[PDB]
């Protein structure tokens, strides 16, 4: 029974600048943890469909990092310690999104990033000729 | 007394005139808190202020009606003056967003749901809390004990005149999300339960009761037993 | 409160290197060219020896920040193998795991 | 069966058409008026009611980095440009 | 014979939690990281300064409520917020609980410029894996 009347929306103002159009979006995720990548891509994806975003997803191959340590504090050297850290990936590539997309799902998705995991992204934007190029001045 | 204190406020107001200073809306909330030891000869002279204030365009923050409605609501059995004062009030703030004007703009609604529960009037209370539950007029409640008492006097009103299925779903969603309940206000909670002769919920009021720090209660407990037998 | 002296003469070296290391790239470019006079690039020779000893990077060493061990270092963590495999092995290193393969 | 709104009303102060024209924003303001600044916000102070609000308020502090994240927030090379 | 992180078997009444009767080699198998950040990620920087401020941390923590811990901390990063997760006991007076709390997170955020959160798990007593 106690519920708010009404809600306060936060204000999005549409402004007289065009808006920038990107190309693509590759979202590489960096994690040493598969299950919650697994999990982060049902999140994006799910989250890019209702938002009507298309995205395709893609695993990169992991890359494992190994050193060797000496095993005991002095002496022993034929005895070691190797120790590794595994890097697994999973790309989103989203396509055909304008400045206000990108930024509203980038947001969201970053926002949302579980601790423990990276992200790069890559923002491919569409651009015009610059004027000066239209014509030689010569 | 009242008339000469009257004329000399009025005094100044016209040297404020005289001078070219515009009030602002404090100068009259001053005014308003200031009428209020004179409580019964200041409520038509304040009522004009209030009529001065809409016409010079001050618009009415939270902190004139909270002064006019304690100035107008004294311990009278009647309570005539103040019914009309309360529902007038709320037609004019029904579905408006408020902001911080005046430092008293939190003392609003504690002041109205107290006239509601003395007018014992559930609908009116439910005018109240809805302009506090429209957009974010929620942040206007005040302090914990400012809190405590609106939500004790609401709570107490709802159980009183209300149906009992209502009343446990506001019991539900405001304990103990919205405030820890007074020993006094379970013991409101099973007297409805009593009218409502709905007794199978009194083991749970016992449950929630001692949850609540009110095990050791000898009021409370007195209570429960002589329902039960 | 560093953990010894050695650790501490160390702390000394990296202030006053990156105290000097503009006064020091300025003269060794000065020096490291063919282009300049031979007469300039001598001066230039005994300015950059002139300068105090401790200020010279190569006299810096990567020592473990928690144990001042000059050797075993792993320069990515800047532990010692003996601190960093104590760390490792409780599980406290975020995503260092024992490899086998 | 006549609104509080409608009757007499003290004409002292007559009805003023509009606001100051333009304010002294120079002006620094007072101790007085710093302080009954502050009391305004009090009124309208709550604690936090869920954890959106926690975010909201130091993101509002700058505690915490604004989304979408970019590496060059709050750095600028003293407005240089590319041909200096 | 290897000792690193192993509790050794004893009579049978020596209690031990699960975090430490699991040997090293049960780091990514059995039990999980103690600290979750992104500083030793491929390509990733700062995994020293990030070590640091986990040992500290955890010294602070262990003073800061000294014999209310009952197992190791849980580090947390995520982005700029730093969220320290701690199971503690039902000793200490909740007031002096809150107390520390609200000193640690203050404490903390102003020496690492960063927010910083605590969020305390209370149990009866020590959860006991096994006995060893
Ligand atoms: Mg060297
Ligand atoms: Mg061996």
């Amino acid at each position: 029974v106690d519920v708010p009347k009404d809600l306060t929306k936060p204000v999005v103002t549409i402004s007289d600048e065009p808006d920038i159009l990107y190309k693509r979006l590759s979202v590489l995720v960096k994690g040493h943890d598969k299950a919650v990548l697994d999990s982060y891509e049902y999140f994006a994806v799910l989250a890019a469909k209702e938002l009507g975003i298309s995205i395709k997803v893609h695993e990169p191959p992991r890359k494992i990092e190994r050193f060797t340590l000496l095993q005991s504090v002095h002496i022993y050297k034929k005895h070691r310690v190797q120790y590794e850290m595994r890097t697994l990936y999973r790309c989103l590539e989203l396509e055909h999104l304008t400045g206000s997309t990108a930024d509203v799902y980038l947001e969201y998705i970053q926002r949302n990033l579980p601790e423990g995991v990276a992200m790069e992204v890559t923002k491919t934007q569409l651009e015009q000729l610059p004027e000066h190029i239209k014509e030689p001045i010569w | 007394k009242f008339e000469e204190k009257w004329s000399k406020i009025l005094e100044l107001l016209r040297h404020m005139v005289a001078q070219k200073v515009k009030p602002n809306l404090q100068t009259f909330n001053t005014i308003l808190k200031c009428l209020r030891r004179f409580h019964v000869f200041a409520r038509s002279p304040a009522l004009q202020v209030l009529r001065e204030m809409k016409a010079i365009g001050i618009e009415p923050s939270l902190a004139t009606y909270h002064h006019i409605i304690r100035l107008f609501d004294q311990p009278g059995d009647p309570l005539k003056r103040s019914s009309f004062i309360i529902y007038d009030i709320m037609n004019e703030l029904m579905g408006k967003r408020f902001s911080p004007k005046d430092p008293d703009d939190d003392k609003f609604f504690q002041s109205a749901m107290s006239i509601c529960s003395s007018l014992r009037d559930l609908e009116l209370a439910y005018q109240v809390h809805g302009l506090l539950k429209t957009g974010d007029n929620w942040k206007f409640i005040g302090p914990d004990q400012h809190r405590n008492f609106y939500y004790s006097k609401f709570f107490d009103l709802i159980c009183l005149m209300e149906q009992i299925d209502v009343t446990l779903k506001w019991y539900e969603d405001l304990i103990p999300s919205a405030y820890f309940p007074h020993s006094q206000t379970m013991i409101h909670l099973l007297q409805a339960l009593d009218v409502a002769n709905r007794l199978e919920v009194i083991p749970k009021i016992w449950k929630d009761s001692k949850e609540y720090g009110h095990t050791f209660r000898s009021d409370l407990r007195e209570e429960i037993l002589m329902l039960m037998a | 409160h560093y953990v010894d002296w050695r650790m501490w003469r160390d702390v000394k070296r990296r202030k006053m290197a990156y105290e000097y290391a503009d006064e020091r790239l300025r003269i060794n470019s000065l020096r490291k060219n063919t282009i300049l006079p031979k007469i300039l690039q001598d001066v230039a020779d005994e300015e950059i020896a002139a300068l105090p000893r401790d200020s010279c990077p190569v006299r810096i060493r990567n020592r473990c920040v928690m144990t001042s061990r000059p050797r075993g270092v792993k320069r990515r963590w800047r532990l010692s193998r003996i601190v960093f495999r104590h760390l490792a092995d409780h599980g406290q290193l975020s995503g260092i795991q024992r490899a086998t393969w | 069966r006549k609104n509080i709104f409608t009757g007499k009303r003290l004409n002292i102060f007559d009805m003023m058409a509009v606001t100051k024209e333009a304010p002294e924003t120079d002006t620094s303001p007072s101790l007085w008026d710093v302080e009954f600044a502050k009391q305004l916000a009090t009124v309208n102070e709550q604690p936090l009611q869920n954890g959106f609000e926690e975010l909201i308020q130091w993101t509002k502090e700058g505690k915490l980095w604004e989304f979408p994240i970019n590496n060059e927030a709050g750095f600028d090379d003293d407005g240089s440009e590319f041909h200096e | 014979k290897n000792r690193a992180a192993r509790v050794r078997v004893s009579k049978g009444d020596k209690p031990v939690t699960y975090e430490e009767a699991h040997a090293p080699h049960y780091i990514a198998h059995r039990k999980g990281w103690l600290s979750l950040h992104t500083g030793n990620l491929d390509g990733e920087d700062h995994a020293a300064e990030r070590t640091v401020e986990d040992v500290f941390l955890r010294k602070f923590m262990w003073g800061t409520f000294p014999g209310c811990l009952a197992d190791q901390l849980v580090l947390k990063r995520r982005g700029n917020q730093l969220e320290i997760c701690a199971v503690v006991l039902r000793q200490l007076s909740p007031h002096k609980y809150y107390f520390l709390v609200g000193y640690s997170e203050t404490l903390l955020s102003y020496f690492y410029k960063c927010p910083v959160r605590l969020h305390l798990q209370t149990v009866p007593s020590k959860v006991v894996y096994k006995y060893l």
